[PDB]
């Protein structure tokens, strides 16, 4: 490709020439005097006249620094020259003067500054050129908004130009075509990558694309929850390709006048169509195209069909992809599914803790923080918040630390303007009042995220372990060997034993060490969905756990069905009988393509519905015993990581006493021993206080307060209160069942 | 509406012709969603013009919908739409058909098993499978795109057909893909035969007698005037075989087979009790001739007996729809209809009736040399190795059922897979610190799976059915022998 | 529309404007509420309008409604109204504001007592307070119709500032008065002290362990590592004094008090 030119500096100084190699010269085949098309970066063009020079090297072009910031460019980077040679005079013109170069002018800008330049000039102007201008004593800024014709036109002799109208800010908002490049997105990597994957070569190249033969992609669904910064990705992803973003929003479509809606999105389609390859996005679908029952007048059939047909008009046409963005997936028409309309779906879910540190990142860098800053814990103290939370978060915070400083009796004469950032930074306690005075808005979403728990937080149970990364890790890491020898891998794992022996640790430590996401549904969610409302819930979370793979889902107090069901009610037998006859048949119809794993715990197994119990099924049953012994030793010193531990006395004891024991009680030792130690401190304190009190200025020295004394004292007192949770007869029933398991 | 009558008048002055009429129910649908005003004229225009098709021209009309029961029952008078043609998702025989059509421009490398893709791909439909082709082949051509010059014009000619598609990016595209039909009732005619059935040639041939004969030569039938039999039941011990004995005489008879299982009756009590019935016994009268199979019949008073008293009256419901869309039924079209059960006392005594469910076969639990010829069926897709003596595990295993044999067949199975992962990852540990050190040339392990695999599968084991079991079965037998 | 359009472009042009749409709900209710077009497309007009604000002249748009769930559930989105600032009713201490407030002209006699009426009605707003106190200033101009009844020029301002409103008139209003709040969720400090109690010494101690300590040193706790329990249950003989415990707890902590009975 003989058009790729890395950029230099310029010789002359006049704002529209470029020098050129005479090699390259000949070889474009231009004269002197020509006009050429200049394209750079962020969909930047330039006209300008062509002048040769042998100084300058063939691979380098000579240009000078207003064109650079006109095409948004620097130095080393690469610029495209095109031949320009049906550029058509110009007729009129408007000229407006930059913000921040005429104060104390006040004068006509005509005769001193334009008239002088545009004289015999010939220099030919586009939309959106940023041009200097040396007069007398100060460097004109001029932006020209309106010509005619548009783009392209060339000063002349005849020709009327008019400089009469307020001086126009910098670039007043549009930075949003210049910025939100792939910088300004965080926790969205697999996302980001999938759609990039899915949509650069249909952008990109799309002559290669046409000369292939295959049909490329005419749809892609984004749907998560307001505000977590869907059309900023549609944004950043047209702004970097290349495209020609053009939105369409819903209300404004909508309620446009009675029966000429949807004129205004027939217009829109086809100036998408005109406009190069292109990207429309359609936000708020579900305010246009509910579903078919939902709607009750007419004028919404009309629009839903309309966009049916505008979508189903689109065989090859050109290179023209269709986004849309809507809240919940099953609120849209499912007439919308069909292939060849919206048939890709990409889940923008709610960030986690890293997300969250990253979104934190980026925001706060206009900002000067203070040393003291960890914005670690301040990220993972806000579970259930978004990208707009954050943002209002920075901006509240800010704002607090204005409240904290204040403009003391400072007359606003507009002078303090620059120091009032340039000498503020940010503390804990605003962010801690931020946290405190702050609204979240995810609350009520399934999570899905890779546990942090490890092996070394639960403590002994060897064999167990070996059995679950036996039945998980060897499938999905070695599917090779199970194909080859022709076997089906184990969907299920029923977990069983006594309360509070820590079955939920484990699940999450495996889903940890597979490195897979995690869903959990607990009793009291599995209790509710009963009373009507017994197909939906099971599908979605089915399908949430299918479509997010891998994943490990966790049924937690499967009996807590038959344990309600037993009483004086008998009400919910049929309740409890479809709600086990849904899990059972999305259960049934799980394929081994994806690598779904299920697990169910209970504590009461003697009462679960044999149907569950049968190959396919969850099948294998684990028994998980009471800690013995290392376990207890184990368990006690995952316990005591803490910050304040100091350096203690010897754990082996406390094992070796306590049989019968739980993680149960073992954490509430733990929680006693510094409730008690906590106790102790405060009562100290509040001592120096009316002592203090008491003796006015006997303490000036700030003596130090009471170290972290965790004492054997303490210890002693406080698991004095020891609690036996489990009773003794439960085990004789466990392990009466676990023999009757062996045969 | 002008647009209708200028489609079927232009239609009319240009020679036969055919009027396709795509997406009927979004036009038509039950006059009970009819809410506004323009949809009953378009509807009522349209029967008019539909009827007004006397002689005119040769033209004929083709329409296409979704659900059968969403189209107005007006659109059905003799005159409009009368003939009915069902377009069945397609089977495996399908799917690999499908693939070799979508696939026959593209070069594909001497190793890509469609068989094996075909196999590995139900739930799909036409749609699907073009998509994975698509797909396929954009990975194949991204993967590569080193040796293609984008630049800045078409491309050139040896390149494309230089591109070959490897079983790897059918794997990638099978990953990132997610089907369409899933939850939809499969009718296809099963893969089983005889020779994977341990022992039961007596019931073979009783199954044989009372499905092929009637339909094998139905002339003698006509001539003698017998009636076969609608239904037979089948009972006895759980884990033993029936769906097994199901599916092969329906390959064997080859009908289309439709099963309906235990969870999906009990998800039909409640509410919708009419609608699924009535549309299961017309989906199986279209499809005829062919074997339907119910299973779990007994599950209706599993759960009908207990401590809640209200799952009664729904299955009432389908018990009686059941009996009500069976006994008004022709055999013309060919029905037969086979029931499962191992609860046989509680079962209804209405279903026990003349001309409802009235053969009742027994299937004892397979004794001595079934052992061994189940363990055959069991062992002839696994590389078990020649130093393992059947008879003596056959002998060894009194009182024990079908379901308990693969499961003891594969846990030694899993021995073995465990075994050889741990000596590769002990190989990796040793040749990882001396580069290249094998005198000797070994490849990976053949399969070997030696006695004592099997030894210790046999040590940890179940009895799955119970002693007790075996005589209340007895008992009934006997009471059914005696009383009846 | 086209009232709602020229309202919002008149008043981006005053500089500083303060827009406030009174009964939201009348306009734009929840989704399956409404039944014709034009409330759709009034809506519509209004989120559009709203999204179109864009910084301009600091104009800020407040609506007032009944409760946070009639209102359509879009105008929540961030960029919309964000920010829920509600306004419960007066309680104990804001009724004697509000009657001290609005007896200001009245030349009130000495006899009366403001706090003890103001103790004596709950389940008023301001609005009631204000026709309780001018029903009770007519209550008193009646009984003393005899000033002039005559003279075309109103009265001189002699005998009308020689009334003296008293309590009987006060007790009058009081009495033919409909309140309208009723059945409303009371949120209030409860005035009970630790001296209402006379028992319970180490529960006492129990409950301030409980309650006082996480509010008042957070960093030990948080240093130390525990979690704050967040869950008392009480338990013994009906009657006894379990709910005076609660309300004086709540009145030493100095926090809101909300109460669910059976
Ligand atoms: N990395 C990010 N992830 C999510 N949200 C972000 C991120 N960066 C910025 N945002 C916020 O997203 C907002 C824009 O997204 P928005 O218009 O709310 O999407 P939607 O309209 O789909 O809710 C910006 O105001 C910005 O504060
Ligand atoms: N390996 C272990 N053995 C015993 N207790 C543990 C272990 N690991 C963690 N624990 C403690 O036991 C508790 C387990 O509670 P959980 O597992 O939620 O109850 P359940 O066992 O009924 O699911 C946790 O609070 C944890 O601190
Ligand atoms: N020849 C055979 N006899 C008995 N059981 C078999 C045979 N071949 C396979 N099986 C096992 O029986 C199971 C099918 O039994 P099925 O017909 O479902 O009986 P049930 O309905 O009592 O479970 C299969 O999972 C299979 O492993
Ligand atoms: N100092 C006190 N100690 C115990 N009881 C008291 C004390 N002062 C009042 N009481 C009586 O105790 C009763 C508490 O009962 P109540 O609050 O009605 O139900 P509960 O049984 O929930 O407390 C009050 O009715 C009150 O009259």
């Amino acid at each position: 490709r003989p058009n790729r030119l890395i950029v230099d500096e310029a010789i002359n100084e006049d704002n529209s020439v470029v020098s050129l190699s005479q090699p390259k010269m000949d070889e474009l085949q231009l004269f002197r005097g020509d006009t050429v098309l200049l394209k750079g970066k962020k969909r930047r063009e330039a006209v300008c006249i062509v002048l040769s020079d042998d100084t300058c090297s063939d691979e380098k072009i000579r240009m000078n620094r207003v064109v650079r910031n006109n095409l948004r460019v620097r130095l080393g980077d690469v610029i495209s020259i095109q031949p320009c040679p049906d550029v058509k005079y110009g007729k009129r013109i408007h000229v407006l003067p930059i913000d921040d170069t005429v104060e104390g002018i006040t004068g006509n800008l005509f005769e001193v500054y334009l008239k002088p330049y545009f004289l015999e000039a010939y220099r030919p102007i586009r939309k959106g050129d940023i041009f200097l201008v040396r007069g007398g004593m100060r460097a004109v800024e001029f932006k020209v908004v309106e010509t005619d014709p548009s783009p392209y036109c060339i000063v002349a002799p005849d020709t009327v130009i008019h400089c009469e109208g307020e001086p126009i800010k910098r670039e007043d908002e549009e930075e949003s075509l210049n910025e939100v490049g792939y910088d300004d997105i965080g926790g969205c990597r697999k996302q980001l990558a999938q759609i990039k994957e899915m949509v650069e070569l249909p952008l990109r190249h799309p002559a290669l694309f046409k000369a292939i033969g295959v049909k490329p992609p005419r749809g892609i669904l984004l749907y998560g929850p307001p505000g977590t910064g869907k059309t900023l990705i549609a944004r950043a992803v047209a702004n970097e390709t290349g495209a020609f973003f053009f939105l369409i929003n819903g209300p404004e479509i909508m309620s446009k006048l009675a029966g000429e809606s949807e004129s205004n999105l027939r217009k829109a389609f086809e100036e998408a169509e005109k406009n190069a390859p292109a990207i429309i996005f359609i936000d708020e679908l579900d305010a246009i195209a509910p579903k078919r029952e939902k709607t009750h007048g007419e004028v919404e059939r009309r629009i839903v069909s309309q966009l049916l047909t505008l979508m189903d008009g689109l065989k090859q046409r050109a290179h023209v992809i269709v986004m849309a963005a809507t809240n919940r997936p099953n609120s849209i028409d499912p007439a919308l599914r069909r292939f060849g309309r919206f048939d890709r779906e990409v889940d923008i879910g709610i960030p986690d803790a890293t997300g969250r540190l990253e979104i934190l990142q980026i925001h706060t860098k206009n900002m000067k923080l203070a040393d003291d800053v960890d914005l670690e814990q301040v990220a993972n103290e806000t579970h259930g918040h978004v990208g707009a939370d954050l943002a209002a978060l920075c901006s509240e915070a800010a704002l607090q630390a204005i409240r904290k400083k204040m403009d003391l009796i400072d007359l606003e004469d507009e002078t303090i303007d620059a120091e009032v950032m340039n000498s503020l930074a940010v503390t804990m306690d605003d962010f801690r009042w931020a946290l405190s005075q702050s609204n979240p808005s995810a609350l009520r979403e399934t999570v899905v995220e890779v546990p942090q728990v490890t092996w070394e937080d639960i403590g002994g149970l060897e064999d167990v372990k070996r059995e679950l990364q036996e039945l998980v890790q060897y499938p999905v890491e070695h599917p090779d060997k199970f194909l080859k020898f022709g076997m089906t891998p184990s969907k299920g794992v029923l977990f069983y034993g006594p309360p509070g022996c820590g079955k939920t640790l484990l699940a999450k430590a495996i889903a940890n060490e597979c490195q897979a996401n995690f869903i959990s549904i607990k009793g009291p969610e599995l209790l509710t969905m009963w009373f009507g409302e017994s197909e939906a819930n099971v599908r979605e979370i089915f399908d949430k756990a299918r479509q997010a793979a891998p994943c490990v889902l966790f049924f937690d107090e499967l009996d807590s069905i038959a344990k309600a069901r037993g009483g004086n009610i008998g009400d919910g037998g049929g309740a409890a009988d479809r709600v086990i006859n849904q899990i059972l048949t999305e259960m049934d119809g799980m394929s081994t393509k994806k690598n779904v794993f299920i697990i169910g715990a209970t504590n009461r197994p003697d009462i679960i519905d044999p149907a569950i119990l049968r190959p396919g099924r969850l099948d294998q049953l684990i028994y998980i015993p009471l800690p013995d012994e290392k376990s207890r030793v184990a368990i006690l010193k995952a316990n005591l990581r803490k910050s304040p531990v100091a350096k203690d006395v010897d754990l082996e004891f406390l094992a070796k006493m306590t049989n019968g024991f739980s993680g149960a009680d073992l954490t509430e030792i733990c929680q006693r021993a510094c409730k008690l130690a906590i106790r102790e401190s405060i009562e100290s304190e509040i001592r120096r206080e009316r002592e203090r009190q008491t003796n006015p200025s006997a303490m000036e020295v700030e003596e130090d307060d009471p170290v972290p004394e965790i004492r054997r004292d303490h210890f002693e007192e406080a698991m004095r209160f020891a609690r036996r949770s489990v009773s003794d007869n439960d085990i004789r029933k466990y392990e009466m069942f676990a023999q009757t398991l062996q045969q | 509406e002008s647009n209708l009558r200028k489609a079927f008048e232009e239609a009319e002055k240009n020679a036969p012709a055919i009027i396709f009429i795509d997406e009927l129910d979004a036009i038509a649908p039950k006059r009970e969603k009819t809410h506004g005003e323009v949809e009953r004229r378009i509807v009522s225009q349209l029967l008019t013009l539909m009827d007004g098709l006397k002689q005119r021209a040769h033209v004929i009309v083709m329409a296409a919908t979704n659900r059968p029961n969403s189209i107005d029952p007006a659109l059905r008078r003799f005159g409009r739409f009368d003939r009915e043609v069902d377009i069945g998702i397609p089977d495996a025989t399908g799917r690999l058909e499908i693939l070799q059509i979508h696939t026959k421009n593209m070069k594909l490398a001497d190793d890509v098993d469609l068989e094996q893709v075909a196999n590995e791909t139900h739930g799909h439909v036409g749609a699907d499978l073009a998509a994975l082709c698509s797909e396929a082949a954009l990975q194949a051509i991204r993967k590569k795109m080193d040796l293609i010059d984008l630049e800045d014009e078409t491309i050139d000619a040896e390149v494309m057909n230089s591109l070959a598609v490897t079983m790897d990016d059918f794997r990638w595209a099978l990953s990132q893909s997610n089907p369409s039909a899933l939850r939809e009732t499969v009718v296809e005619v099963p893969q089983v035969t005889w020779e994977d059935i341990g022992g039961l040639e007596d019931v073979k041939r009783e199954l044989q007698e009372l499905v092929q004969y009637p339909v094998e030569h139905p002339d003698k039938f006509l001539k003698f005037g017998m009636t076969p039999s609608k239904g037979v039941l089948f009972y006895g011990p759980p884990g033993c075989g029936k769906t097994l004995l199901a599916k092969a005489i329906a390959n064997e008879c080859q009908a289309n087979f439709i099963s309906i299982k235990g969870p999906e009756l009990l998800t039909m009590w409640f509410g919708e009790s009419e609608a699924n019935v009535r549309e299961i016994f017309d989906k199986a009268r279209q499809a005829a001739p062919c074997v339907l199979f119910f299973d779990e019949l007994d599950s209706i008073a599993k759960a009908r007996g207990g401590n809640i008293g209200d799952g009664g009256g729904a299955a009432d419901r389908v018990i009686n729809q059941i009996l009500t869309e069976m006994d008004g039924m022709s055999t013309k079209k060919n029905v037969f209809i086979i029931g499962a059960t191992n609860r046989p006392d509680i079962i209804d005594p209405a279903i026990l009736r003349p001309g409802r469910l009235d053969q009742l076969i027994y299937i004892p639990l397979p004794d001595e040399k079934s052992r061994v010829a189940i363990l055959k069926a069991n062992l002839r897709k696994s590389p078990v190795a020649k130093d393992v003596d059947l008879e003596f595990l056959a002998k060894m295993t009194n009182g024990f059922s079908g379901a308990d044999l693969t499961e003891i067949c594969q846990r030694a199975c899993k021995l073995a897979i465990r075994e050889s992962i741990e000596s590769e990852i002990r190989r990796e540990r040793e040749r990882q610190t001396n580069p290249s050190a094998m005198e000797v040339e070994e490849d990976d392990p053949v399969p070997e799976i030696r006695r004592d695999h099997f030894e210790e599968a046999m040590r940890f084991a179940r009895r799955s059915v119970s002693d007790n079991d075996i005589r209340k079965y007895e008992m009934f037998a006997q009471t059914l022998q005696q009383s009846r």
